[PDB]
């Protein structure tokens, strides 16, 4: 079902909300779960759904891994992608569909951040396992949005291989 | 004292005719396979960089069939040195130099002239940017060399490959562990310990 | 014959596992092979990282050829460094052999109990590897 996953994920959040004391470390725990997901999904989908061939270059892998992960997760690719000049490290990936709202969401007083961070955790896993260590923030701006802070050695590395 | 310097002055005044006689020998040389060789051995101390490149040029047309490419190696040593000294650092002369060093070791058994070429080719390619080039021919000199010498060339190859880029950041350490015992058998005890210490440093950096 | 050596390297450069099939003899020298090549997998890696930054090919068949030690690279999406090192060449075996390595690796990587860059002791994986070696390498 849709609703079985929503229920299992409510028990996710509740187990955290139990043996976790404050919200940001709860988001951290969600992020850990996301890393756990990515750690194996990325290696799965190298072959079956990613042309079986590796892709290394940044923006192509960003968009294509975005899409392939979303097709084999929900079958719905993220609606848009922004990469920001003002900070070349600052890219935003934004999807109007929150994974969270399979169960419609939490109290709007205590926890500013939600599953949005857990999806961001899966994102971080796949990026850093492709070769792209990054930190990702989930913001309630224009719906569920994300922002990625890549790795400095990585950012120099692709900035150099911007040419061949 | 002042009197010591007066003798100094007279000595350098007596050196003027000596270097002018060498200038006359240089003139006699600029006016065969051995003529080109001697010409090279000449501007080897006159600073003629254009004639040093012309020495290797004529030696390629003099030892084309002659198996005496040891004088061609000597002329190319001057050519590569004069190129990087002037700042031209010709990659052409650099590659030719290896053609008269490692590739000449396949032709004749003049490893003495081959190692002479590789030695200064390493320093000139280190000032350039191809430090991995020096390292690769120092590994192609390690297999021959001896024991202390082989370990010395392995230590040279170690830092050279690591200097250009990350490539060889723990295999350089792994091979100076073998070069460490090579030095211990005959390799300098100081060289042995310091290359072992170098290996341990990047071993801790890359513990896995 | 051909010598047989497989290695598994975590993202954090951790040597996860290594597998052998060569005719058993002078086990000390086979361990010398192991560390020789495990530390050869070091520059091989320092090399193949930029090599993979160049080409995102299926498999990097050759990275270095030590003139007696041969470096064949099949790097993964999770950047798991894989190398076969052998004194003899057998390309057709090695290509789809690294393929099937990758496959059974996916199979035993899915299990949630595994975490990134961790040795895997599953003797089931051992016999899967052995069957592959008897298929694609050994005779």
């Amino acid at each position: 079902s849709q609703s079985i996953v929503a229920l299992l994920f409510s028990e996710i959040v509740q187990y955290s909300q139990s043996r976790v004391f404050t919200v940001p470390e709860l988001q951290t725990r969600l992020h850990d779960l996301g890393q756990d997901v990515g750690t194996r999904i990325i290696d799965l989908y190298f072959v079956r759904e990613r042309s079986s061939k590796r892709e290394t270059k940044l923006t192509q892998m960003l968009l294509f891994v975005k899409t392939t992960v979303w097709k084999n997760l929900f079958g719905k690719e993220a609606e848009k992608l922004e990469h920001a000049n003002d900070d070349e490290r600052t890219y935003y990936i934004i999807e109007k569909e929150p994974l969270v709202n399979t169960f419609i969401s939490v109290p709007k007083d205590k926890g500013s951040l939600n599953c949005a961070n857990f999806t961001a955790g899966i994102v971080e896993a796949v990026l850093t396992n492709c070769g792209f260590p990054c930190k990702v923030t989930a913001h309630w701006h224009k719906g569920t949005t994300y922002m990625v802070k890549f790795e400095d050695f990585v950012i120099a590395r692709d900035k150099q291989m911007e040419e061949k | 004292d002042n009197l010591r310097h007066f003798v100094q002055d007279y000595a350098v005044r007596a050196l003027i005719p000596y270097i002018e006689h060498l200038v006359a020998i240089l003139a006699e040389g600029v006016t065969a396979e051995l003529q080109t060789r001697k010409l090279g051995d000449l501007y080897f101390m006159f600073g003629h960089y254009n004639l040093a490149f012309q020495s290797y040029h004529q030696a390629k047309r003099d030892f084309n069939a002659d198996s005496a490419w040891q004088y061609y190696a000597g002329a190319l040593e001057m050519a590569a040195l004069s190129a990087f000294m002037l700042g031209t650092a010709q990659r052409k002369t650099y590659d030719y130099m290896e053609d008269a060093i490692v590739c000449y070791l396949t032709v004749c058994k003049l490893q003495q002239f081959a190692t002479r070429a590789t030695l200064l080719s390493m320093e000139c390619l280190k000032t350039a940017r191809l430090y991995s080039e020096v390292a690769k021919q120092l590994i192609r000199m390690t297999n021959e060399e001896s024991d202390l010498r082989s370990a010395l060339l392995l230590e040279q190859a170690a830092y050279c490959f690591l200097v250009t880029q990350p490539p060889m950041h723990r295999k350089y350490a792994f091979h100076i562990v073998l070069a460490g015992n090579r030095y211990s058998r005959a390799g300098q005890r100081k060289h042995a310990y310091r290359c072992y210490r170098q290996a341990y440093q990047v071993f801790q950096k890359r513990e896995w | 014959m051909s010598t047989y050596y497989f290695v598994i390297v975590g993202q954090n450069d951790n040597p996860i596992y290594e597998k052998e099939f060569s005719t058993v003899n002078k086990e000390l020298r086979k361990e010398d092979h192991r560390h020789l090549t495990q530390f050869i997998a070091h520059a091989a890696l320092d090399l193949v990282d930029e090599h993979k930054w160049k080409t995102a090919n299926m498999q990097l068949k050759s990275i270095d050829r030590f003139n007696q030690w041969f470096v064949s690279a099949f790097i993964t999406a999770s950047q798991i460094r894989f190398i076969i090192v052998h004194d003899n060449k057998n390309d057709e075996g090695i290509k789809n052999f690294f393929n099937e390595m990758y496959d059974t690796y996916i199979k035993n990587s899915m299990n949630a109990f595994y975490r990134i860059n961790t040795p895997i002791k599953s003797p089931m994986f051992e016999k899967k590897s052995e069957i592959f070696g008897r298929k694609y390498l050994l005779s």
